[PDB]
RNA sequence: CGCGGGGUGGAGCAGCCUGGUAGCUCGUCGGGCUCAUAACCCGAAGGUCGUCGGUUCAAAUCCGGCCCCCGCAACCA
RNA sequence: UUGAGCCUUGAUGUGUAGGAUAGGUGGGAGGCUUUGAAGUGUGGACGCCAGUCUGCAUGGAGCCGACCUUGAAAUACCACC
RNA sequence: AGCUUGACUGCGAGCGUGACGGCGCGAGCAGGUGCGAAAGCAGGUCAUAGUGAUCCGGUGGUUCUGAAUGGAAGGGCCAUC
C-alpha cells in the first residue's frame, strides 16, 4: 500500500521540471497505461481567467476533426415523417413524450439533443436537468431548428462542450491512447486553436502557459 | 490549538469574593474566573458554591488547552481559599502544592477598616 | 425635481434611447410605448425604462 | 461627470482565509420569587440578510449593477 | 524582532440531514485490494458520541452497484483545483 | 369605454410685432403609422407662468478638415447634456 500495482510497474519513466513537444509527449503518455481495455485521454487545464470579471466566463462547444474520441448517441425531437428522415441523417432515437421520463428523472442514456421550434416544448419544461448536464438545446447555438436534418449531421462533426469552474479550470476528452500519433496531434491542435479563439478579449497575465494531458495512470504530462 | 497539559493557579479570596487565574509557569495567562463573574452578586458570590462555580469556569477557560494537574498559590484572607480547593478536586483536576503567597505591607497605608467611629 | 429624466432601450437594440421624465428610485411603473427611430425610421418598440 | 466600507425582526452588532444552521442581545409582552420595585430566574411575540442580478439546488460568507448613508460645493467647466 | 509578503516542508473537508460525514469537481460496470480487511463493544489514542485508528472478541479474499432509493448533484475506479 | 402613442418624421407659399437678442400665426407637398363601417381625422393636453444666448467640458456618428507623406490628435458638421 498505498502507491497501486499498476503505477509501480511504470517506475522511473517520469522526471519533474521536464518540458517536451505533442510528438513526444503521447509516446510517453502511451507508455504511462498499461491497462487491458481502451482507456481514454482527459485534458484538464488552468486559465488567466479572473473570477471577480463577468467578461472572462469561458463556455460554449467547438467541432474537432475526431470529436472527443467516440461516437456519440443523437437524439432528435420533431413530428411526422421528419423524424425517421432525420434519424436516417444521423439521429440513434426519436424524441418522444414519454423520453421525457428519462430526463426528468436523470438517466439519459444520450450525448447530444437537437428539437424542431415545434417540439421544443417537450424539453424547454427540463432545462433544469438539461442545461447543469450539458445536454440542453439553445436557439443561440442553432440546436433548437427546423432544419434538424442538417442539425443531425452537425452532431456526428465531432462537438465537444467546454464549461470553466472555481479558478478557471476546464475540462475535456480529445482522444484514446490506441489512435495513430498524426491523429492525436491533430484533434489536440485542433482543440488549443479553438480554445485560442475562445480567449476573451481581456484576459490576466498570460492566457495558456501550458496544455496537460491525462490517461490518470501514472497522472499527465503538460506540453 | 494543540494541548498544553501544565499550568499554575492563582487565587485570591476576600471577604465576600473568589477570583481564579491560570497560567503557563513562564508566567503567561490562558484563562480568568470570579465568584461574581460566575454570574452571582450581592452576597450570592459569597457562597461556596459560588467558589465551585469559579473553578468549574477557569477549567472552561482552558477545556481546549488540556490542563487538569497543576499547583495553586494562594493569596488574600477570604474562607473560598479553600472551598474553590475542595470543589476544583471534585470537578476533576490533579492539585500537586498549595503555597500561600499572599504579602505582608510594612504599614504605610492605613488599614481600610478605618472606622474612626 | 425628484421624478428626473430617464432614458428607454429598443427590442431593435439601437444605439439611440429615447429619452422621458419618469420616476424610478421611489415612484417605479415602467414604460412602452413604440416611437420613430433614426437607423430606418418605421417606428421601434422602446421599453423596460431601466 | 464618480468611489468602497456599511446595510442582518423595532434599534445596536457578530456571523465572513469551510457556501445552508438565522444568532448575540436591548426593548416590548407574560409568569416564578424577596417586605417591595428592579436585579435574579422561567418564558413568549416579530426577520422580504438594502434591492435585483452572475455562478447555482444553493450567495449573510464571493462578485457585479442599482440605491441610501459617509469628513466633503464629487465637477459645474 | 515584528504588520504585510515570498520560496521550501507535512496532513486536511461532519458548519445542517440520513441509511450515510457527499470539500469544491469532471468522467464512470467494470475495477482496485488479495497473510489481510470486514465492525461493534469493555480496554488504549482522538471524537461533532456519530465512530476513525489498535489489540482482542475474530476472519482468511474481498469490497462494490444497477432494481429500488435519499439528494440539485452519489455512495466501485479515479482526474482537475 | 374600445383601439391607439401623431408627446411622429423630411420640407414649407407666406404673414404679425419688438431697437436688438427675442416672441406669435400658417396653406400645401414628401417618408412611415394609427382611429373609424366609411365620410373625415392626428405634426401632444382648453389656452395665457413651468424659464438663457454664448464660452467651455463631457458624449454617439462622420475622410468635411488635418501644416512633408499615410494614419492619428485637435477642429468643423449632424446628433446632444
Amino acid at each position: 500500500a498505498k502507491l497501486t500495482k499498476r503505477m509501480r510497474v511504470i517506475r522511473e519513466k517520469v522526471d519533474a521540471t521536464k518540458q517536451y513537444d505533442i510528438n513526444e509527449a503521447i509516446a510517453l503518455l502511451k507508455e504511462l497505461a498499461t491497462a487491458k481495455f481502451v482507456e481514454s485521454v482527459d485534458v484538464a487545464v488552468n486559465l488567466g481567467i479572473d473570477a471577480r470579471k463577468s467578461d472572462q466566463n469561458v463556455r460554449g462547444a467547438t467541432v474537432l476533426p475526431h470529436g472527443t474520441g467516440r461516437s456519440v448517441r443523437v437524439a432528435v425531437f420533431t413530428q411526422g415523417a421528419n423524424a425517421e428522415a432525420a434519424k436516417a441523417a444521423g439521429a440513434e432515437l426519436v424524441g418522444m413524450e414519454d423520453l421525457a421520463d428519462q430526463i426528468k428523472k436523470g438517466e439519459m442514456n444520450f450525448d447530444v439533443v437537437i428539437a424542431s421550434p415545434d417540439a421544443m416544448r417537450v424539453v424547454g419544461q427540463l432545462g433544469q436537468v438539461l442545461g447543469p448536464r450539458g445536454l440542453m438545446p439553445n436557439p443561440k447555438v442553432g440546436t433548437v431548428t427546423p432544419n434538424v436534418a442538417e442539425a443531425v449531421k452537425n452532431a456526428k462533426a465531432g462537438q465537444v462542450r467546454y464549461r470553466n469552474d472555481k479558478n478557471g479550470i476546464i475540462h475535456t476528452t480529445i482522444g484514446k491512447v490506441d489512435f495513430d500519433a498524426d491523429k492525436l496531434k491533430e484533434n489536440l491542435e485542433a482543440l488549443l486553436v479553438a480554445l485560442k479563439k475562445a480567449k476573451p478579449t481581456q484576459a490576466k497575465g498570460v492566457y495558456i502557459k501550458k496544455v496537460s494531458i491525462s490517461t490518470t495512470m501514472g497522472a499527465g504530462v503538460a506540453v | 490549538r494543540k494541548q498544553v497539559s501544565d499550568g499554575v493557579a492563582h487565587i485570591h479570596a476576600s471577604f465576600n469574593n473568589t477570583i481564579v487565574t491560570i497560567t503557563d509557569r513562564q508566567g503567561n495567562a490562558l484563562g480568568w474566573a470570579t465568584a461574581g463573574g460566575s454570574g452571582f452578586r450581592g452576597s450570592r458570590k459569597s457562597t461556596p458554591f459560588a467558589a465551585q462555580v469559579a473553578a468549574e469556569r477557569c477549567a472552561d477557560a482552558v477545556k481546549e488547552y488540556g490542563i487538569k494537574n497543576l499547583e495553586v498559590m494562594v493569596k488574600g484572607p477570604g474562607p473560598g481559599r479553600e472551598s474553590t480547593i475542595r470543589a476544583l478536586n471534585a470537578a476533576g483536576f490533579r492539585i500537586t502544592n498549595i503555597t500561600d503567597v499572599t504579602p505582608i505591607p510594612h504599614n504605610g497605608c492605613r488599614p481600610p477598616k478605618k472606622r474612626r467611629v | 425635481g425628484i421624478r428626473e429624466k430617464i432614458k428607454l432601450v429598443s427590442s431593435a437594440g439601437t444605439g439611440h434611447f429615447y429619452t422621458t421624465t419618469k420616476n424610478k428610485r421611489t415612484k417605479p411603473e415602467k414604460l412602452e410605448l413604440k416611437k420613430f427611430d433614426p437607423v430606418v425610421r418605421q417606428h421601434v418598440i422602446y421599453k423596460e425604462a431601466k
